[PDB]
């Protein structure tokens, strides 16, 4: 999930965009 | 568990911003 | 703008109240 | 929704708890 | 609502300015 | 109090320092 | 000391929210 | 205090409620 | 006050969008 | 500037990206 | 890299506040 | 820079004041 992918390394804006509706 | 709690809070502010009108969901 | 600033606080508050369950936000 | 109910007056925690999963 | 959003910034600012001394917040 | 003084105009740090312990 | 500084900031936002009209105090 | 109890493990809302006025 | 609260969100948003490049903020 | 453009209506990310270095 | 990302976000809120009309710059 | 000086130990308000314009 978002925690596993984005709290152990930095997610870019493009990567964060995967969890929008 | 605490470091994850704090990181999650900044994730949600970032998502709110990135996703605009589309909005988002957050599942810990 | 008032709406957009208020929404930022709402999602912080849902983050806290919802816990493990999580949530959705739709403007 | 949540913007209409909660940005025109103060929602309590119990009120916000309504929009959780 | 304007009051309630502004209060959230105030407590962040007291957190910083007060340091080891700490503070109270009463609406 | 702090809401009346500081949400109707901008309090400086010295102004906010008034409400510390 | 830094991790405690950052955590404390999220504590206060949480307390502001939880305590409403009663308000709160924070003593590091 | 709040730091010792809530920065080494997660305090719930019920636990945070102990530091209100 | 409305300006001062909005500015706080702006700098959070610049922090995110600008990345390694960084930024300046001038009121 | 950024306060005039972005506190009277909602700036997108592309709009905010204008003020980076 | 993540701990630095989170700390930086609180730095900028602090600078915004400390510097007032003078404003500031942030270079990671 | 600011990250090296202020993310490994706590910078005071006086220290943060060095990065204003
Ligand atoms: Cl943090
Ligand atoms: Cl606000
Ligand atoms: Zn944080
Ligand atoms: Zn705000």
């Amino acid at each position: 999930g978002i925690v596993e992918q984005c709290c152990t390394s930095i997610c870019s804006l493009y990567q964060l965009e995967n969890y929008c509706n | 568990f605490v470091n994850q709690h704090l990181c999650g809070s900044h994730l949600v502010e970032a998502l709110y911003l990135v996703c605009g009108e589309r909005g988002f969901f957050y599942t810990p």
